């Protein structure tokens, strides 16, 4: 039942909301390949112009709204670069929250935008910097999942057919289809190998760590006594 | 095995009678 | 034969049925004869100007 | 009779209730993959019944052929009644929906 | 399905519920009272489970509908059970409603007040509001009655402003408000109920202990006597009754039971019994749990299997045939019964030939409904429980996936000369498979050919449809016949009642058409993919291009393929548009190609464009 | 057109006042009378429609069976296109006492 | 498990509102996913 | 590809009898079946015709055991065995073998002494199939993408081997 | 609850608008106008003219037939409309698609002008026939009316006619005039043409319960010609089987004995 609405958020049979956007940013996986292939989309400006015909969509969309919040997020997001998640602002939240990526030309994911304007920067190079940039904005509101799709099918259908290629054993951690049964098919409490991984500071050295090592992990009598003579 | 296999037209997706059965096995 | 595109879905009576006096039949009649006249239909035609006829004359 | 006018009334009130005008409407401007395939099949379904075209089909003898010719001049006389999920719905024409 | 034939009605919601002894005798058929099927001579008996009543059976008119074995859709029947017996599936709740209820006041041993506050906060819940069944735990003032009633008035106050002042807004509707998350509170309450519902020991409004019942794996249930300590508790508490005004029980007498406890604590059964509100404002009833008949499903559903010469029995009229056997026995027992009586004394006999007569009957109805809850007999016949689970059950293996009509297979062959986008047809499969196509104006000249080729020339016509609705095979004409019909085609409706109509043309599958083919185990969507007929003469193999190998997963080692040809436009259109191959190159799992030449194909390519060749 | 039109599709009527498939049943006319579907639950037997004044049956009310007996109403019956085996359930379900109630638009 | 599925809906009195692709494939009702996610509606010109 | 049938009468007194029954005999059997009522050993036979003719008593009525296959086929042998009895001998059962000519049809498998089968793709005419400088044409072509996965490299050293000791 | 029940079921049967009598002419007015709200299916071929569509397809067959639902014959429609499926100003409406097939389905509202005539109705007919045992008469010159032997009064004398038919004799020992006026006994929907069974002769009937006691020789008359009409019918179309004799014999059942 798990499809996409006409609201672009993801909605069970039922109507229940389950996701608010695919993967946070509506792309349709089929489409998610060149979005980030510049140089290519580049050197095929005139080609993708002539694809994303524009001329037939201008009066059906806003030019600026997203645009100048997409300024505004980033403004405070650069301002927190070396903060911490839980210190991050919390002001403006992503443009693709507040505008319709169908219809807003710049409501794009902040990892598009970062991976967008870092290329127009590391790269200076009759296209402008300018109107490139409008291309790719184009392009990814062309790269939107359509409203219908059934993501439910397709997700289930993208985890178990390449889970076939993971049929063989072997060659400590429980792996494979057995590991993927333990999460999706039982969600067990009771998991066969319980771990945790503790990241060392730097202040720390190898040695300490070892000895840090020892400090924690069980030790029996067993371990500790080389013979028992009964008399 | 195979070539019995290549006929049958499946009814669902294979069969859990294996491992998976025998987690089944546990009432809540 | 009792079809879809033959007979309706529902009938419904949106309001309980008005009674019309012998003037305004003869007048509804006049009307509905006229537009219809202007396959099966014309024989229910044939047998509508027979009230018309009822109501003002002798047959 | 009396409580058929009431139901006839909710129908119509209810109906109206879930309608979003032309102007409040909000989904995308573009004609879904979805929507363009329905279109081509019920079109083509309808010139199938002997329904009055509006192109010239040069020799033309598949209906969803003439269905996409009619799409490519936008003669198709259909309208999308997009569903919201709470069922409120927003009536786009063919016309006027942006096709690839 | 027919384009010519649409449908105006459609089912918005389907309702469930327990069907009435009262409902099935008015819309019954017939009464089903004889356990012999056929009369001599061969004809079906009267009273039995071939009656004509139930429907045309044995070249024979239908005595309800008048029709034959072909338009007749079958009747439905009932039995009288001489006396009530448990419903099988519904035999658990019956019993937890059961231990839960005091035998003396007849009401549930809880607390009136804890009852109401269960009552409340499931009202609450009808609507999708939870956040007030949890606020409704705050309301607070060996306890006396007039303060209990006050706190059962400001709950019921609370209740009745909570629910208005959210209809008043777009918070819930007047049929209430139903989410998963409305569903999981609802079945942690009604959970919730039960436990506190089974866990009361001593009545909490009257004082007076009730005897526990146990139960077996069968539908039967036995009362255990209670302990020296308990039955002067009932002596003590005998007085302030007057001031006011392991043994085993009968279907009646629990029955009987469960009749006052369910009239007397109908409020909160009302919301346990009832997911959204109760707008038919229908009474909960006990009878719902007890079967005092059993509806007869029409001769059409219970027909004798036939395997080739041999006519075997139906399993289902083996079972009803039963349940009529036992029902003729307890109405004799009931009438020795009537008639002695003044000698009695030694009654223990009279209740032992009641407890046969009620275990057998008994026993007879969960043999036809779960054979998994009837007694053992020296492989059991399944009931209709078993019939919706006999392996993957009805839905999995009838409802979900189903055979269907125009679909072929065969082993696939390879084919570099064919498009990545078509599939090599044999002629074998050309000749059978046939489109609907209406006829028009603009293909009449296309169909009257078809029409002349006939059934086994290819592009053809097996059959043509006229607007009467009837069919006109095309099989058993020669080229003379053929040709008339093909100067018929065009020609206008004289029936008014057709005149919106034209005529059919079931017209072979030529190179323009759609089909889906399928390589199994279909473990993603491009396994399943919309590719262009191409008729290829002299064959007797599928041939497929080697740039769909990897999408189906498929390798020529004699492998087999599907081909489904879909019969409607909107079909063909979603098979050209959606599902086809080309818009199938990338796979949805990475978002990267499936599509591509395999092998000849790349050594070729690394020759063709070296340097050196020119 | 793979699990419905092209496999066990069937117009079937039901009734609009009780929602069934399997209540409904074509009626036995007269000479010259036509066959109407008609529903046997909401249908009440003519002797039990007892009666402000006297009232009188429209005639098109009265529908008779195969064994003679003349019913009052249980005409508000359409047609609705589904798949075969959901006949074949509820029959099943119906053995076991369990109604379904098919809730048919327009009413 | 089908008839426990069906024993708990019966005590719930529960309505199956045809919303899910399962529910809808046991009614013959047109899936609501992809093309059965709207409704195509004919433009008329008389009055 | 050689099937055999055994059509037995037993399904004690004795009611079915191989062979045709009096005045009872419908239209073109004789065609198939000799006067014993057994078939002419080498007649063409195809799903339908009848491969053997009998006459019981009880129905008293000329019935025949019907031969079907979606493959045809021709008589190659037909015993009649009257055992299991001293000295009241009669025949009921009868032993019918069925010759079915199998020429190599494409999708057949074929294989070399290495492990390497295929289906046959298509039966590729002479004048479109490579010729050699020798004049000859190959019986067999297999694909040299097979090997590098394989392995096979023992008919490698059969294709050099084989073509010495031929000259 | 005892009576709430039965309540409804009065109420589903009830005369919604009785039929007066009025202008001193002594005949009940039946003729009366209804607004109704149709569901009717939209032809492809009617998808540029939606209304004439509407027309030819349901509500001309209409015309001239009995319609249950209205409880009267339709004589006519006046003033189609078609409602919006779209909730709004233009002539351009839009109607639903089935999902299945092109045809389209809409809401109507159109005002039915049918003849209503309830039991009890005093109505006016023009003597068709008059056979011995029936009076044929036609209501408007349409409408066609039957009164049967029993309902015609017991002072009537038939007398039959002699070298070309029949003739009814009043009570007053003249004969009937090409119009009569009657009470309408019963109305006959079920057949091909809607059919009036019509009284000639009209509680307090009750001499110590007499009224209960039904008189069975006028009780016999007319059941004896209702079922000699119904079995009559009943042998017309009646295949029985050739039986012939083990001689070579055919029998053949002829009550006539002689020619
Ligand atoms: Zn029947
Ligand atoms: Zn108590
Ligand atoms: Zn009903």
């Amino acid at each position: 039942g798990v499809h996409v609405s006409y609201d672009n958020s993801i909605r069970d049979a039922d109507g229940t909301l389950v996701q608010f956007m695919y993967g946070g940013d509506a792309i349709d996986i089929t489409k998610e390949s060149h979005m980030t292939q510049f140089e290519f989309c580049l050197d095929n400006y005139y080609a993708l112009l002539k694809k994303y015909n524009p001329s037939a969509l201008i009066e059906h969309l806003d030019v600026e709204s997203a645009l100048k919040y997409s300024k505004k997020t980033l403004k405070y997001r650069k301002k927190h670069s070396k903060e911490p998640h839980y210190k991050q602002s919390v002001k403006y939240d992503p443009v693709l929250a507040k505008y319709n990526p169908a219809k807003y030309l710049g409501s794009v994911s902040e990892n598009f935008q970062d991976k967008l304007e870092s290329f127009l920067d590391k790269n200076s190079k009759g296209v402008n910097e300018k109107k490139f940039r409008a291309l790719m904005q184009l392009k990814y509101m062309r790269s939107l999942i359509n409203p219908g799709e059934a993501v439910g099918i397709i997700a289930s259908q993208s985890v178990g057919e390449p889970s076939t290629q993971m049929t063989l054993n072997t060659f400590n951690v429980t792996l494979g289809i057995p590991r993927l049964r333990e999460i999706v098919m039982t969600a067990s409490a009771a998991i066969k190998t319980p771990q945790m991984t503790l990241p060392i500071w730097n202040d720390v050295s190898d040695e300490q760590a070892d000895t840090f090592c020892k400090s924690i992990s069980k030790v029996l009598l067993s371990e500790v006594i080389d013979k028992v003579i009964v008399t | 095995e195979q070539s019995h296999k290549k006929t049958k037209q499946a009814v669902s997706y294979d069969e859990p009678d294996e491992d998976e059965i025998e987690t089944m096995r546990e009432a809540e | 034969s009792a079809t879809t595109l033959n007979t309706p879905v529902v009938i419904h009576a949106t309001q309980l049925p008005q009674h019309v006096s012998t003037d305004e039949v003869l007048q509804f009649l006049e009307s509905f004869i006229d537009e219809k006249e202007n396959t099966n239909l014309s024989s229910s035609i044939s047998q509508l100007k027979r009230i018309q006829r009822d109501f003002k004359g002798l047959p | 009779p009396e409580d058929f006018q009431q139901h006839e009334q909710i129908r119509r009130k209810t109906l109206k209730e879930k309608a979003i005008p032309k102007d409040q409407r909000a989904t995308t401007p573009y004609m879904t993959k979805y929507e363009r395939a329905r279109i081509l099949g019920t079109r083509a379904l309808q010139i199938s019944m002997n329904a009055p075209v509006f192109v010239d089909l040069e020799g033309e003898t598949d209906p969803l052929r003439i269905a996409m010719k009619e799409l490519a001049e936008k003669k198709i006389p259909l309208v999308i009644r997009r569903y919201l999920p709470d069922g409120s719905f927003e009536d786009w024409s063919v016309e006027e929906l942006i096709v690839d | 399905m027919d384009i010519s034939k649409p449908v105006g009605s459609e089912i918005t919601s389907v309702d469930f519920g327990i069907l009435t002894a009262k409902e099935i005798r008015n819309l019954s058929a017939k009464q089903i009272t004889n356990p012999t099927v056929l009369d001599n001579l061969g004809h079906p008996v009267s009273g039995g489970l071939y009656d004509l009543a139930l429907g045309a059976f044995l070249r024979n008119l239908c005595s309800t509908c008048g029709l034959d074995e072909k338009f007749c859709p079958g009747h439905q029947g009932h039995i009288e059970l001489p006396v009530p017996c448990y419903n099988p599936l519904f035999f658990n709740q019956l019993y937890i409603y059961l231990r839960a209820s005091c035998l003396f006041c007849h009401h549930f041993r809880l607390k009136s007040v804890e009852v109401h506050r269960y009552a409340c906060k499931l009202r609450l819940l009808q609507y999708g509001l939870i956040d007030e069944s949890y606020k409704l735990d705050e309301i607070t003032l060996d306890i006396s009655s007039t303060l209990l009633n006050e706190l059962k008035s400001k709950r019921s106050e609370y209740v009745d402003m909570a629910i208005a002042k959210a209809l008043s807004d777009g918070r819930t509707t007047e049929r209430g408000s139903f989410t998963a998350t409305v569903n999981d509170e609802r079945k942690k309450l009604v959970h919730e109920f039960h436990k506190k519902l089974l866990s009361r020991g001593k009545c909490d409004n009257c004082g007076m202990f009730s005897p526990k019942f146990r139960k077996d794996g069968f539908t039967k249930i036995f009362e255990t006597a209670l302990n020296e300590k308990q039955i002067t508790n009932n002596r003590v508490k005998g007085f302030i009754r007057q001031d006011m005004i392991s043994t085993y029980i009968l279907s009646t007498e629990v029955k009987n039971i469960l009749d006052t406890v369910f009239r007397k604590e109908q409020c909160v059964l009302q919301y346990v019994f009832h997911s959204r509100p109760n707008l038919s404002r229908k009474l909960v009833k006990a009878d719902s749990f007890f079967m005092d008949v059993l509806v007869v499903p029409p001769t059409r559903f219970r027909l004798p299997s036939k395997l080739g010469e041999e006519v075997h029995e139906n399993s289902q009229n083996q079972l009803l045939s039963k349940v009529l056997t036992t029902s003729l026995l307890i109405r004799d027992l009931n009438d020795d019964l009537s008639k002695l009586k003044v000698s009695l004394e030694d009654r223990r006999v009279i209740f032992s030939r009641l407890m046969n007569a009620f275990v057998t009957i008994q026993n007879d109805v969960n043999a036809f409904i779960d054979s998994t809850k009837a007694q053992g007999r020296t492989v059991p016949i399944p009931g209709v429980k078993q019939a919706l689970e006999k392996k993957e059950g009805l839905f999995r293996k009838h409802m979900m996936g189903k055979r269907v009509n125009y679909a072929a297979r065969s082993v696939i062959s390879p084919d570099p000369n064919i498009e990545t986008n078509e599939i090599g047809v044999p002629p074998v499969f050309a000749v059978k498979l046939t489109y609907p196509e209406p006829v028009t104006a603009y293909n009449i000249a296309e169909l009257r050919q078809a029409v002349i080729n006939g059934p086994d020339k290819w592009p053809g016509a097996t059959q043509i449809q006229n607007e009467d609705g009837s069919l006109v095979s095309l099989i058993g004409m020669s080229v003379e016949q053929r040709k008339a019909l093909a100067n018929q085609l065009l020609t206008p409706s004289s029936n008014v009642s057709t005149h919106t109509l034209n005529k059919k043309v079931y017209r072979h599958i030529k190179n323009r058409d759609v089909v889906l083919m399928n390589r199994q185990p279909t473990l993603h969507k491009a396994s399943m993919m919309g590719h262009k007929v191409r008729v290829l003469p002299n064959e007797k193999t599928l041939r497929l291009h080697y740039a769909n190998t990897g999408a189906y997963n498929a390798d020529f080692d004699g492998d087999e393929m599907n081909m489904h040809f879909p019969q409607n436009e909107n079909a063909r259109a979603e098979a050209l548009n959606l599902a086809n191959t080309d818009s199938q190159y990338l796979t949805p799992t990475s978002g990267s190609p499936v599509r591509g030449l395999i092998q000849d194909h790349i050594s070729a390519g690394v020759w063709l464009t070296s340097k050196d060749s020119f | 057109d793979r699990l419905l039109n092209s496999s066990d599709y069937t117009q079937a009527s039901v009734c609009r006042e009780c929602g069934s498939i399997l209540t409904t049943q074509q009626s036995v006319p007269r000479i010259g009378s036509i066959s109407t579907v008609c529903c046997r639950r909401c249908s009440m037997r003519f002797e039990d429609a007892k009666k402000g004044e006297k009232i009188f049956i429209d005639d098109s009310q009265i529908w008779e069976d195969g064994q003679g007996n003349k019913f009052v109403g249980g005409n508000e019956t359409t047609t609705v296109a589904i798949p075969f085996v959901l006949k074949y359930l509820d029959s099943e379900l119906s053995a076991m006492g369990i109604r379904l109630r098919y809730n048919v638009e327009p009413k | 498990t089908t008839c426990q599925f069906l024993t708990k809906a019966v005590l719930d009195n529960e309505r199956e509102q045809l919303d899910s692709p399962s529910a809808r494939i046991v009614v013959g009702k047109l899936n609501n996913v992809g093309t059965g996610s709207f409704d195509v509606l004919a433009k008329v010109p008389n009055a | 590809m050689y099937k055999t049938e055994k059509v037995d009468l037993a399904l004690d007194p004795i009611t079915q009898h191989f062979g045709f029954g009096n005045d009872e005999w419908p239209k073109e059997w004789l065609e198939k079946l000799d006067e014993d009522g057994l078939p002419y050993i080498g007649t063409y036979v195809e799903e339908g015709d009848p491969i053997c003719a009998y006459f019981d008593d009880t129905l008293n009525k000329t019935k025949i055991k019907t031969y079907h296959s979606s493959e045809p086929a021709y008589i190659e042998e037909v015993n009649l065995i009257g055992d299991e009895s001293n000295k009241f001998q009669e025949l009921q059962t009868v032993s019918i073998k069925y010759r079915i000519r199998r020429t190599p049809q494409i999708g057949d498998k074929f294989s070399s002494r290495h492990g390497q089968k295929g289906v046959c793709s298509r039966k590729w005419p002479t004048i479109d199939m490579p010729f050699s400088e020798t004049g000859i044409q190959p019986d067999i072509i297999i694909n040299p993408h097979a090997f590098p996965s394989r392995m096979t490299i023992g008919m490698f050293v059969e294709s050099l081997a084989g073509k010495a000791g031929a000259l | 609850n005892e009576n709430r029940e039965t309540a409804r079921f009065i109420k589903k049967h009830k005369k919604q608008v009785t039929n007066p009598i009025d202008e001193k002419n002594g005949t009940s007015n039946c003729i009366v106008r209804v607004p109704i709200a149709l569901y009717v299916s939209l032809a492809p071929m009617y998808l540029e003219n939606p209304l004439q569509g509407v027309m030819k397809q349901h509500l001309n067959p209409l015309v001239m037939k009995y319609n249950n639902k209205v409880g009267g014959v339709v004589l006519g429609y006046e003033g189609l409309k078609i409602l919006d499926a779209d909730p709004l100003d233009t002539s351009e409406k839009l109607i639903k698609i089935t999902p299945d097939t092109p045809f389209g389905f809409t809401w109507c509202h159109v005002n039915l002008y049918v003849w209503q005539p309830q039991v009890g109705d005093v109505l006016e007919g023009y003597i068709f026939i008059q056979s011995a045992s029936h009076i044929g008469l036609l209501i408007h010159d349409a409408f066609n009316a039957s009164i049967k032997k029993n309902n015609i009064p017991v002072d009537w004398t038939f007398v039959h006619n002699d070298v070309e038919l029949g003739h009814w004799v009043d009570s007053n020992g003249e004969p009937i005039d090409g119009k009569l006026r009657f009470t309408v006994r019963n109305v006959h929907t079920t057949g091909r043409v809607v059919s009036v069974d019509g009284t000639l002769i009209s509680y307090n009937s009750s001499r110590s319960q007499a009224e209960s006691l039904p008189i069975v020789s006028n009780k016999k008359i007319v059941f004896d010609d209702e079922v000699s009409i119904e079995n009559k019918e009943s042998h017309k179309e009646l295949d029985l089987p050739e039986v012939k004799e083990d001689n070579g014999s055919e029998i053949v059942y002829e009550e006539n004995t002689s020619e």
